[PDB]
């Protein structure tokens, strides 16, 4: 057992809000295209990685995020 | 908070690049319209169409969403029609006019609850009260229910809003199954014995679903919207003593100043269009699928429309803002909200002679409204 890791936390967030288990999302995986996210899905979704990593994501940043890994890599930055 | 303490400054900022503006705000992606040309001939364009303010596929929401649906509000052709002409009837010049007694009544009813007391809070024991009793009045919600309503209008008016969050459509749509539930028992009740209210005249086609969705509809903008050009008018006039005195000395001046009211603080700040089709506009290209956001309080401050626009004058005249709307779409309840603003500030003014001002905006983007407005008088 351990503490939840970035990425834990993400893939958690996604799987909460898509439906989804937290296994089956995979790190390249897209929003739209893969994991079925629709135009309330994607809003959702920033709002709860804003959150749960107390941040603030400007809309030009979270137009370029559109694959698991991008959330992740922008996590671990900022 | 600065943009809600000044939101004009922000939509003078974008009518300088473009009255058409491409851009993103609050993660929503679209056009954002400042000028009043471009305004009105959006609204008036059936290529523009309303749409339902979450996914049409969306059953995350699944209750809430249902609601919002059926409203005429976001339904197109032929639905539109059908649904607003069934409603139309209780707002019609004349049947308006009618309303007239019973709010000059209530509006008496109110203010002598709070003659004595040399103070009172414009929302809470005016504003707010006469909007409630009225619409519930024409709905035909018994007043025992009154106060549930008034949770209910709160709570969906933030389901539309660019500020809601997963808290907000989660409570909104707890508050979906409870006014729907409520009103089809309402109707149950009408179908059996019809009354003189607009249930009934609904059950005289419309199915009982969609005569419930149009009750909500009715009552939440009864509520939130007429409370909000009740309360910014009063500010308003209070922020511009010179015409107030104006208007306290002649009461005829009543109309043409909540007209002005309407074209400064509107009530309203924000609508929408999808575009169904590629449409050509002011020298921009709006592709099919793109969103259009209509910012009406901006349109309203259009230099090129209303000179010195910033400027507070109740003499303006003529006053076509765009406060209600235009095309087919336009505000079914203008006569109405009109009215209840006119006799409510009139009366307020006659009865408080020495009203003065002793503030903070709801975290609202597509509404103007106040948290509260505290005055003294006499
Ligand atoms: C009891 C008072 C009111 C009632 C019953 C009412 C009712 C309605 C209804 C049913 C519609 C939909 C019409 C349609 O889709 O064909 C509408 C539209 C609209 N209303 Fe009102 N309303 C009231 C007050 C107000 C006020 C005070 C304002 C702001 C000044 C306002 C602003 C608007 C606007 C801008 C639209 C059109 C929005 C769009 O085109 O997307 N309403 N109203
Ligand atoms: C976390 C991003 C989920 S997905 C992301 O959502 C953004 C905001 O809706 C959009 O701007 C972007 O196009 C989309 O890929």
């Amino acid at each position: 057992s351990h503490m939840s890791t970035i990425e834990e936390r993400v893939k958690k967030i996604i799987g909460e809000q898509l439906g989804v288990k937290q296994e089956e999302v995979t790190n390249n995986a897209s929003f739209v295209e893969d994991l079925g996210a629709d135009s309330l899905d994607t809003v959702e979704l920033v709002m709860a990685l804003e959150e749960e990593f107390d941040t603030e994501i400007p809309d030009e940043e979270a137009e370029k995020i559109t694959t698991v890994q991008a959330a992740i890599d922008y996590i671990n930055g900022h | 908070s600065e943009f809600l303490k000044n939101p004009y400054s922000f939509y003078d900022t974008l009518r300088a690049v473009h009255p058409i503006y491409k851009g993103s705000f609050l993660k929503y992606p679209g056009w954002y319209v400042t000028g009043y040309e471009e305004t009105a001939a959006i609204l008036k364009d059936a290529r523009f169409k309303v749409r339902t303010p979450l996914p049409e596929s969306s059953t995350k929401y699944q209750d809430l969403s249902h609601v919002q649906n059926q409203m005429m509000l976001f339904q197109n052709q032929p639905d539109h029609r059908r649904l607003r002409t069934l409603a139309s009837g209780a707002f019609t010049p004349r049947t308006t006019e009618s309303y007239q007694p019973y709010i000059i009544e209530t509006v008496h009813h109110l203010l002598d609850q709070v003659q004595g007391k040399k103070k009172m809070e414009v929302i809470s024991d005016f504003a707010f009260p006469l909007a409630s009793f009225v619409i519930a009045n024409i709905i035909g919600v018994p007043e025992e229910d009154r106060e549930q309503l008034k949770e209910w209008a709160a709570s969906l008016i933030q389901t539309i809003d660019f500020t809601r969050s997963r808290k907000a459509l989660t409570e909104g749509n707890i508050m979906a199954v409870q006014a729907m539930a409520y009103f089809k028992e309402l109707i149950q009740k009408r179908k059996r014995h019809p009354q003189q209210d607009m249930i009934s005249m609904l059950l005289k086609k419309l199915t009982e679903e969609e005569a419930a969705s149009t009750c909500i509809l009715l009552a939440i903008a009864g509520h939130e919207t007429t409370v909000n050009l009740i309360s910014n008018s009063v500010l308003c006039l209070l922020q511009h003593p010179e015409q107030l005195l104006k208007l306290r000395e002649n009461p005829d001046l009543i109309g043409t100043a909540v007209e002005e009211c309407l074209r400064y603080e509107s009530p309203t700040q924000m609508t929408a269009r999808v575009a169904s089709e590629d449409i050509d506009i002011c020298g921009v290209t709006i592709r099919q699928g793109e969103q259009v956001y209509l910012l009406l309080g901006a349109a309203n401050r259009d230099p090129s429309i209303f000179t010195n626009p910033d400027v507070f004058d109740i003499t303006r005249s003529p006053n076509p803002h765009l406060s209600f709307g235009h095309g087919h779409h336009v505000c079914l309840g203008s006569s109405l909200a009109r009215l209840e603003a006119q006799i409510a500030i009139n009366t307020l003014l006659q009865r408080m002679p020495s009203l003065n001002l002793a503030w903070r905006y709801r975290p609202l983007f597509g509404f103007r409204a106040l948290e509260e407005l505290p005055v003294t008088f006499e």
